[PDB]
């Protein structure tokens, strides 16, 4: 009840994918409802996902983290890169102000060139609106 | 009239999926980008690009959930450990992927192109490198975009 | 022992005892050295029936036609034979230079046996537990049963192969016309598609067709030839 | 017990007389290739402007009916070659319509290129890593 | 059980001929449901009716072997000759791996040149296509 | 235990049927192969890519018209100077680029492609000038 | 109306072919290729041209059996084992075969052709060689292919 | 460092491994090429090939 098997259990109730992946691990958190709209600023009402999310990488302290963020198809290239740049850094600094040496971690910025789904449709532009953590 | 399912059910979808992540075959779902990660032990004989005749069972829930989705290109890829040689291994997994992919387009996917390959231990998932085809890197990999 | 010089002595089934340290270059027609150590003959002849024999510390430099050769313990032979070879081997190493035409050849001990050019008809080469052959020219139809924990490389681009491996044998092959293959939890390596290729592999067992990708032209497999 | 060998599935008469007039336009087919063939000789291939590559030899199966922009650009994704066009698209469709079954890439560009004669060429640079799609001149 | 009456009445079942014929024994083999579809690779899903063939001529130890594939009238000839010749040479060396020594067997295809029925029709023409296997 | 496959011929007409498939898709390809007449690469006539690293820059382009002002606008986005030699016509030579963000050395690539033989285009890029010939 | 059968059905068919073959005129079914094979000790006399009486009866079931198919040409030769030499031998062969055919056609045949010939054991299904016309190789046959 | 025959156009080569054709036509005798195991001789004059 204060295990993995708990937390990734409520983080897909709080609606957070978890992928375990060999050694490399990924959260995939919705830009969506873990920020304020367009902005850097985190949502600060969904606190428990974000204190979950930072509860679940307690248990790996050795790995280095790559955080990345990213957007879909709307506006200019440079306001895809700089937003979704900006995400990632604060989610970074979220994570190097709740106890993460600071040289483990590695925020970049991806104006959806990655893009796990396609950005034509509503729904699946919002899936492609996210922050990837890996860690190995 | 227009058809209101497409020969397939998310009820199936996701009972196939919760029961070939429950004999092992792990399905990552990132959005549309969806994976199968097969291990080589849990289909082929060890070093060998030959299929055993149980693991057809395996490619049957396979191509039974690769039934349930509208698709454009499934791609296969495969890659091992080091047996012999880096060569040989592509070699190996070359055939590997595709004599799977003949399987798959054998049985029912409606895929438009399946892309096949294989590689030399070149992406490998973890750092602990046991053995042969018992080692979790010893692994096919099917990811496909599901398309609308 | 030693025997060297230059002359016609021509008629010799000569079975010579050990330290015969025979490095003669004599013009010996009906010739037959089996020699028992110690040979370190570097000659030029022409023997055209030689069914030779050679026992340990037997290295050969010879411009002869043999008919036959036999290897005992270990040897370092280079020969330029032309006629037809039935070859045997034990524990040794030998190599062969000119156009031969082996019909048979059985290895069934560490064997480093190898043929820079060989032009036969039907090259039946069984293996057994330890040699490695290196035969490359061409032939007409191949029969590499490597029953045999061994190594049988080749570049001998061969109209029609029938290569079967029995227990973690390696043989290297390449079909021109006709490939055939059995593997049993042993590897195969086909360095050439051919025209017909069918391969069966058993437990454990690998026939993979490990051609170099990035050809200048690959021919890929066609509707005859795309086996699984 | 009497039996001759193919005791296959029972067929309809729609697919009997579809087979025999298939028959007849593929005899039909390949006297006439077998006339063209012999009256221009084919001077060349298409090997020397499309040709392999290490990571262009993995292989593909496809089946494929719409114009060649989709297809070539997914072979290329798949090839990680960087894939352009030169020259516009005409306003009617180029159309292949690719049906193989485990083919090499670089074969199924030349199939694709083959396919498409006379309305654009496929060219693949494999010192860069570059598969273009050119159109006609008309 | 285990004899020469069980295993051809089986093969009747199972729907290859065979003839007997004072020396010359012919199976005659379709490959239309014994092949994947116009390809050398064997119908893989039919294997008892090639442990079967194989099973029966264990019997005969000394008898050369001819073996020889046919077509029928599609393709150009020398489609036709290819791939009858690369049926029957797989099935040369599905014979030569399942334990004949290489030099009792022959392969050899024919471009339908010797046509045990008609091609104009399409149950004659499916008789058409098929393996030889004739020994002494 | 495997299957069958699905749309396998498994039937005496259909198999007929797709062995004239086959037999009419390959006498297809070798009609395309005799009258698919090609270029060489050695022989192509067109431009290459002229490796310059003000030609690598990483430009966007819609544009529908003349030939001689995309050249003169991509020579002086390049800071390459433009040349023309040999005198336009009264009908113009007429290309189209819309590529929404490609590399500027393959703009002149598909320059020199969609003028054809019309135009010409080569640059020197030790003198780093682009010109633009008539004929 | 137009007819269903053509004066033939096709359990008198396989009912010939049963009894047929189980009075030891061996019936093969190869395509549409139709052979008879007869056993010359159960026509003729031996190393004659001539029929016995009682073998009619044997020519009556093999011309009710030539009733049932629709045929072009049926060809009957004929070879027996060596007797004095080959030029006796296929004179007796070629008599051999124009009598059983020149009854074939007394009989009912509804072929357009029957070509008729006899050879001097150039073609003999055995290397056992025993005798005369017990031989298995002394044999007469009749080879047709039974049209649409 | 071939090792040509005297019939129409045969020619072994032992760079490692070789027994390709020429074509004795335009007679490229040069002696003298880069061998390769990949059915290449690259003489001075053309390349050849296992010719097929």
């Amino acid at each position: 009840r204060d295990s993995k098997r708990k937390i990734i259990r409520d983080l897909q109730k709080q609606d957070i994918q978890y992928v375990e992946y060999g050694d490399t691990r990924t959260l995939i958190i919705p830009t969506d409802k873990y920020f304020m709209f367009s902005s850097p600023r985190l949502n600060e009402i969904c606190y428990p996902g974000l204190n979950n999310v930072i509860r679940l990488l307690n248990f790996y302290p050795q790995s280095t983290i790559y955080v990345a963020g990213f957007t879909d198809n709307v506006g200019s290239r440079s306001h895809k890169r700089k937003l979704s740049q900006a995400q990632a850094e604060t989610m970074m600094t979220f994570l190097w102000a709740n106890g993460i040496a600071a040289k483990r971690l590695k925020a970049e910025g991806y104006g959806d060139k990655n893009a796990i789904s396609d950005n034509a449709i509503i729904h699946g532009s919002a899936q492609n609106r996210r922050i990837e953590i890996q860690w190995f | 009239l227009p058809c209101r399912v497409d020969g397939a059910c998310d009820a199936t979808i996701i009972k196939m999926m919760t029961d070939l992540n429950k004999k092992g075959i792990k399905v990552a779902s990132v959005g549309q980008n969806y994976l199968i990660s097969i291990p080589a032990s849990a289909l082929f004989a060890d070093q060998s690009p030959r299929l055993n005749w149980a693991s057809y069972s395996l490619l049957n829930e396979i191509a039974a959930f690769l039934k349930q989705f509208r698709k454009i290109a499934i791609t296969v890829t495969s890659y091992s450990s080091k047996y012999v040689s880096v060569k040989r291994e592509r070699a190996l997994t070359l055939a590997r992927s595709r004599v799977v992919s003949e399987y798959l387009w054998s049985q029912g996917v409606d895929s438009r192109i399946i892309f096949t390959q294989g590689l030399g231990s070149d992406k490998p998932i973890t750092s602990y490198t046991l053995g042969g085809d018992r080692s979790p890197n010893a692994r096919v990999e099917i990811t496909f975009r599901r398309a609308v | 022992a030693a025997a060297a010089a230059a002359a016609a002595a021509a008629a010799a089934a000569a079975a010579a005892a050990a330290a015969a340290a025979a490095a003669a270059a004599a013009a010996a027609a009906a010739a037959a050295a089996a020699a028992a150590a110690a040979a370190a003959a570097a000659a030029a002849a022409a023997a055209a029936a030689a069914a030779a024999a050679a026992a340990a510390a037997a290295a050969a430099a010879a411009a002869a036609a043999a008919a036959a050769a036999a290897a005992a313990a270990a040897a370092a032979a280079a020969a330029a034979a032309a006629a037809a070879a039935a070859a045997a081997a034990a524990a040794a190493a030998a190599a062969a230079a000119a156009a031969a035409a082996a019909a048979a050849a059985a290895a069934a001990a560490a064997a480093a046996a190898a043929a820079a050019a060989a032009a036969a008809a039907a090259a039946a080469a069984a293996a057994a537990a330890a040699a490695a052959a290196a035969a490359a020219a061409a032939a007409a139809a191949a029969a590499a049963a490597a029953a045999a924990a061994a190594a049988a490389a080749a570049a001998a681009a061969a109209a029609a192969a029938a290569a079967a491996a029995a227990a973690a044998a390696a043989a290297a092959a390449a079909a021109a016309a006709a490939a055939a293959a059995a593997a049993a939890a042993a590897a195969a390596a086909a360095a050439a598609a051919a025209a017909a290729a069918a391969a069966a592999a058993a437990a454990a067992a690998a026939a993979a067709a490990a051609a170099a990708a990035a050809a200048a032209a690959a021919a890929a497999a066609a509707a005859a030839a795309a086996a699984a | 017990k009497f039996k001759k060998p193919p005791i296959n599935n029972p067929s309809d008469d729609a697919t009997i007389k579809l087979a025999e007039a298939a028959v007849s336009v593929s005899d039909s087919m390949l006297e006439m290739a077998k006339v063209e063939k012999v009256i221009t000789p084919p001077s060349k291939d298409n090997t020397l402007t499309i040709p392999n590559a290490y990571n262009l030899q993995a292989r593909a199966s496809v089946d494929w009916s719409g114009p060649i922009e989709e297809l070539t650009a997914r072979i290329a994704k798949a090839a990680h070659f960087r894939f352009r066009v030169l020259g516009k698209s005409p306003s009617v469709p180029v159309l292949i319509s690719i049906s193989t079954k485990d083919e090499s890439l670089a074969e199924i560009l030349r199939d694709i290129d083959y396919q498409a004669g006379k309305k654009a060429s496929i060219h693949v640079y494999p010192n860069s890593q570059v598969v273009e799609l050119r159109y006609a001149k008309i």
